[PDB]
DNA sequence: ATCGATGTATATATCTGACACGTGCCTGGAGACTAGGGAGTAATCCCCTTGGCGGTTAAAACGCGGGGGACAGCGCGTACGTGCGTTTAAGCGGTGCTAGAGCTGTCTACGACCAATTGAGCGGCCTCGGCACCGGGATTCTGAT
DNA sequence: ATCAGAATCCCGGTGCCGAGGCCGCTCAATTGGTCGTAGACAGCTCTAGCACCGCTTAAACGCACGTACGCGCTGTCCCCCGCGTTTTAACCGCCAAGGGGATTACTCCCTAGTCTCCAGGCACGTGTCAGATATATACATCGAT
């Protein structure tokens, strides 16, 4: 006694069992099959076509067969696309990635599907390394707008959690590989399903990632010495971990090269930082600080919104520093 | 024998030792005429990091060759 | 009669963020009568800090949160940062 | 722990009000008076704990409060 | 039936209260305020339980001393009643932040 | 070695490790304790003649003057809100003119 | 007697005091008139306030001072509210107090 | 364990104004904090006295001048003329 | 010509909150402090900046009390300061009773 | 004396305030305020002065004053 | 206006509990005696404050004229108060759990004192360069048109 | 609006003076160097904070009503502002004074220290009288009829 949805792109069925279960307040499987057909109408433009045709208000989600009546409905209509495409009419495209309604309901399918409790996600100690928070849904869609990246480049977070801003990441560039390096051990136990399923639910809905792969582990290892200095793009959530853990940081950072770009919460260096023989060790020598916009309709628990800060390392400013003391 | 040091910021500076010096003679004389820190300097040979007692005689460098330096922050 | 006065110290400590740039003699009498005074808030609550444990020690610890106290929120993240810091410095020397 | 600040009634504001003799209260104060009382409390609590913190303890006696207070120029009587 | 005209209750009201002692604000609410507040800057803080009446005591003594000063305000201007124009006011003639 | 050169400071450490006996503000001093307040006052006197120095040179002079102490204090909110009860010498008050006095 | 309080007819102990000017730092050497003189004067100031609760207690025709008492002592004096016009007093409450304006006409 | 107090004073000295009266155990404990803070002003006072004249001793007189500056007007009159009484009772016997 | 009325103001006002000397002259504010030292003992010598130091403060009281004044003219739909307003203003200090 | 303090000078300070428009009581008003303010200063000052055993009030005893109150002067040597 | 009843004032008795009084038990007050050391006074000192002249030159003082502003008031639209029904959520007191606060244990590394040596710091010398001042120029509003 | 009309920036020159190097002489800062005692971990123990939970019920709450009060506007009456003339006293320079602050000295008598003595104050202890609840009159007042 089970709900079934048959692929559109011809993988794998996902099969949901009676009764369905109840995930958190406001992300459960049985709305979660109305979003999957609203979605995937938003896919094959002609299976859109199927559902505005005899798909009438009166279908609720306390009855078994009326939630099955749209998806037997589905499951007709998905044959008829299919025999679609073995005639003329082209298939829709596999390849690409998916766009930010569809990066909407895969990755909360993700992280209801593989996060079965977000109540172990808060078992933690907090004013530590440990502590657990996560990012908003749209200021790392806001980084997909604002900041770009390429295949040379590599996006590696620090303090994954359970990885979404990798998995916001990776599905909307093509870096070669990334890693979430992970101290909290119970989204890194969720990180070992949130790894298969997203690799999954890129083959049911048939879009596009790059390779990833989420880490537990030190990354105050000294292994990391040498891997961050391997690293492009490094996204870290500053707020908490204590600043000899950011030291410990920038003990790590001074083996950077090039371009460096990293966007964190509290400023490792202040926006109106100036050079000067009292502040030579200090890390804003060589990195500009410059503060993304803050999401319109966002507060915090302080009042103001989340502030992530753009770092570029740019070693431009340190030497004319040092030729403005032999000017005049 | 003079040699050439070639840094990551394109500038390259024309600097004359002799085959026998340290680098520490050597960076003192960047010091001279870059006046960056040497504290904060960090010169490598093709793989092989230059030392501040160690010469030039330790590591062979080929007169008119190329240096590799890099700013390290303390 | 030989009277002292930090008036030298911190014209050392301006040449490190301005070399161009002197400080006259009226607003050098400022800034000694600054830290005459910044020094007496600071090792009043050490006072205050001992009695209410009933030790008889300012340890280098009292400084530490007294000066979580004492001082506004921004300005005390870094003091406390480039304090322990310079007890670091001197724990190998 | 989320959102007590409106544990503060309407009319708990209310009561403080007559008290001081107001007649006539207009209707945003009582967006107000949980602002102005979160921000007190934020100077009197950061202080006690800070206390706490040098005695390398985890209990919050009484005797913290009270030197929180008299530090801030609000010198408590009764409680020791 | 009867009426009460309007305002001749809260007179009544301010001859009663100004008498009484007992704290105006309930106690239970208010010690989930505080522990709330200080779940922000230390976890795991036990307060001991003639501590929380000491916060309830001097956070009353503070707000009644602002509403009398905000009265003085408000009858300046020739009006009775209170504005937050009032509040914003006196905290500024103090010196406060 | 000083005591100064052994950990970087430029402010004394013998100075301020005899004020706190002459002072009675306790008994007997820990030894690390004169080096960490002697970190913060010049930590503090580097923060002032930062914010003096920017401001000096709008008026376009050279020296440090006490009109560019109380401009350098005023502006800055983390220092007025430690300077807030001192009133300082031939300082004057911020430029600073109310809204409704601005004609039409 | 024997008692240095009862050689100079007070009532607090002058021993007492020679000993928390010593254990407090207040400074090294304390003078012998330092807590004689001192004693006499803390005395003073707690009478004063004793017999004005008192005052306002029986015209409350009550036994024992309660803390509302002492509130109506110092708020309703001129002197001893400059000096404690930074006290706040556990469970006191304000004074009557209505403005001239809110009086009904 | 000790834990003293100024408690068994004012039973002594409420007796002898209004000796037909008592007092409660909350308005104890605020009569002990009074004396408490009222000594820490004063004995505060004379260690200023004391070190901006360059000393090291409290006389009577550094406690006579300590209570000019903190009592108001007609309080302060009184309190230095019944503590000298007390000096002077205290030196002829 | 003429001016409008309260043109000049407003740049009497920017010529004083440029400017850092001393608004009231030395010799009347100095033979006011010796009348008032001679309630209290006769035959004071003052030192000369012992003066200097009473008109620092006295200015710079002065000075910070009009600051908060207009504060309660604009609140009260004015312009002009009316000695209300300094009995208001230094009443919410706490400096009178 | 205090009737020596002039008209313009009140009308020199108030502008620096930051004031426009000044009615005609303020001028004995802000006589008055000032008169009250210095016998606070100078009873404190006098009282250190009676008890260094001198006749001439330095510098210091008017600072000494000054910061008692809690109005914290700086540049005349603290 | 006086009903009117409502809220408040005062008064009845009584069982609860909160001091007020006693035991004796324990560290501090008192004596005194001895040693040293800061303080009192004298003695002079050389500055720095009171004093008073004399002329200049801004600044205070007088006055009057025009008008923008405060003052009294009306109108009118609405927001805050009073009351009645309704519904959570404190308050009680109940009981258990245990974390931890507090006290002692028990040795100890840290800080102080004394003495040894001397280099950094301060007072007085010079002296330059920065602003004070000057009298000249561009620029910027004010008000009338 | 566009002019015009003084204000004030701002400057290109220079002239006094005070800050920035320079000297040198002394005394506080560093050194050992040994010690004693305050402090740190260790262990233990009951203290009350915490969890919680059923049970009555005072306390918020939602809403309908309506009225008094914030608010906008008008004006009108006159107070401050601005300007121009007229006068006083601040101000600088001044010089002479001489009192009082400042440092040295000299020694004394008060304070600390130590050992000693004991008893007043403190915590328990039982006993008791002030009080608060619970109700019962007593007052008197606020808005309608």
């Amino acid at each position: 006694l089970e709900l079934r949805l048959k692929s559109p792109v011809g993988a794998e069925p996902a099969v949901y069992p009676w009764p369905l279960p109840v995930y958190d307040k406001h992300h459960d499987a049985a709305h979660e099959i109305i979003e999957t057909i609203r979605w995937v109408c938003e896919e094959i433009p002609d299976l859109k076509l199927a559902m505005e045709n005899y798909v009438l208000i009166d279908y609720d989600t306390k009855s078994f067969e009326s939630m099955q009546r749209l998806c037997d409905k589905y499951n007709r209509a998905i044959d008829s696309i299919h025999q679609l495409w073995k005639g003329t009419t082209q298939p829709m495209k596999l390849n690409t990635r998916p766009s930010t309604g569809l990066l909407r309901h895969i990755l909360q399918q993700v992280y209801n599907h593989s996060v079965t409790d977000p109540e172990k996600l808060n078992n933690y100690e907090p004013f530590s390394p440990e502590v657990y928070g996560e990012t908003s849904f749209d200021l790392v869609a806001q980084m997909i707008d604002e900041i770009k990246m390429t295949d040379d480049d590599l996006f590696v977070d620090l303090g994954s959690g359970v990885g979404q801003v990798v998995l916001q990441v990776a599905a909307a560039t093509n870096c070669k590989h990334h890693y979430g390096v992970e101290k909290a051990d119970i989204p890194a136990k969720y990180a070992e399903t949130m790894d298969r399923e997203f690799r999954k639910w890129m083959k049911w809905y048939g879009k596009k990632h790059a390779e990833y792969t989420l880490e537990r582990g030190d990354f105050l290892s000294e292994e990391w010495r040498e891997r961050i200095a391997n690293t492009s793009v490094i996204f870290v959530n500053n707020f908490a971990f204590g600043p000899e853990v950011d030291h410990q940081l920038k003990e790590r950072f001074a083996n950077m090269k090039e371009g460096g770009r990293i966007v964190s919460s509290k400023p490792f260096a202040p926006l109106n930082f100036r050079i000067n023989s009292r502040n030579l060790s200090d890390i804003g020598t060589i990195m500009r600080v410059v503060e993304l916009s803050p999401l319109k309709g966002s507060v915090s628990w302080t009042g103001k919104p989340v502030s992530y800060y753009l770092h570029t390392i740019d070693r431009t400013i340190l030497e004319n520093y040092f030729s403005s003391l032999k000017n005049p | 024998m003079q040699i050439f040091v070639k840094t990551l910021t394109g500038k390259t500076i024309t600097l004359e030792v002799e085959p026998s010096d340290t680098i520490e003679n050597v960076k003192a004389k960047i010091q001279d005429k870059e006046g960056i820190p040497p504290d904060q300097q960090r010169l490598i040979f093709a793989g092989k990091q230059l030392e501040d007692g160690r010469t030039l005689s330790d590591y062979n460098i080929q007169k008119e060759s190329t240096l590799h330096l890099v700013l390290r922050l303390r | 009669t030989r009277k002292e006065s930090y008036a030298i110290y911190v014209y050392k400590v301006l040449k490190q963020v301005h070399p161009d740039t002197g400080i006259s003699s009226k607003a050098m009498s400022i800034m000694n009568s600054f830290v005459n005074d910044v020094f007496e808030r600071i090792a009043g609550e050490a006072s205050r800090l001992a009695h209410y444990n009933k030790r008889s020690t300012i340890t280098s610890r009292e400084i530490q949160t007294a000066v979580r106290l004492l001082l506004p929120g921004e300005l005390a993240k870094h003091a406390v940062s480039e304090g322990t810091k310079a007890v670091t410095c001197y724990t190998s020397a | 722990l989320r959102d007590n600040i409106q544990g503060i009634t309407k009319p708990a504001i209310r009561r403080l009000a007559r008290r001081g003799g107001v007649k006539r209260i207009s209707g945003l104060i009582y967006e107000e008076t949980r602002g102005v009382l979160k921000v007190f409390l934020e100077n009197v609590i950061r202080d006690a704990v800070t206390y706490t913190e040098h005695a390398k303890r985890k209990t919050v006696t009484a005797m913290d409060v009270v030197y929180a207070l008299k530090r801030q120029g609000r010198t408590l009587y009764g409680f020791g | 039936p009867h009426r009460y005209r309007p305002g001749t209750v809260a007179l009544r009201e301010i001859r009663r209260y100004q008498k009484s002692t007992e704290l105006l604000i309930r106690k239970l609410p208010f010690q989930r305020l505080v522990r709330e507040i200080a779940q922000d800057f230390k976890t795991d803080l036990r307060f001991q339980s003639s501590a929380v009446m000491a916060l309830q005591e001097a956070s009353e003594a503070y707000l009644v001393a602002l509403f009398e000063d905000t009265n003085l305000c408000a009858i300046h201007a020739k009006r009775v009643t209170i504005m937050p124009k009032d509040i914003q006011l006196a905290r500024r003639i103090r010196g406060e932040r | 070695k000083t005591r100064s050169s052994r950990a970087g400071l430029q402010f004394p450490v013998g100075r301020v490790h005899r004020l706190l006996r002459k002072g009675n503000y306790a008994e007997r001093v820990g030894a690390g304790a004169p080096v960490y307040l002697a970190a913060v006052l010049e930590y503090l006197t580097a923060e002032i003649l930062e914010l003096a120095g920017n401001a000096a040179r709008d008026n376009k002079k050279t020296r440090i003057i006490p009109r560019h102490l109380q401009l350098a204090v005023r502006n800055d909110e983390e220092l007025n809100k430690l300077l807030g009860r001192v009133t300082i010498a031939q300082g004057g008050v911020l430029p600073n003119i109310q809204s409704v006095l601005l004609p039409k």
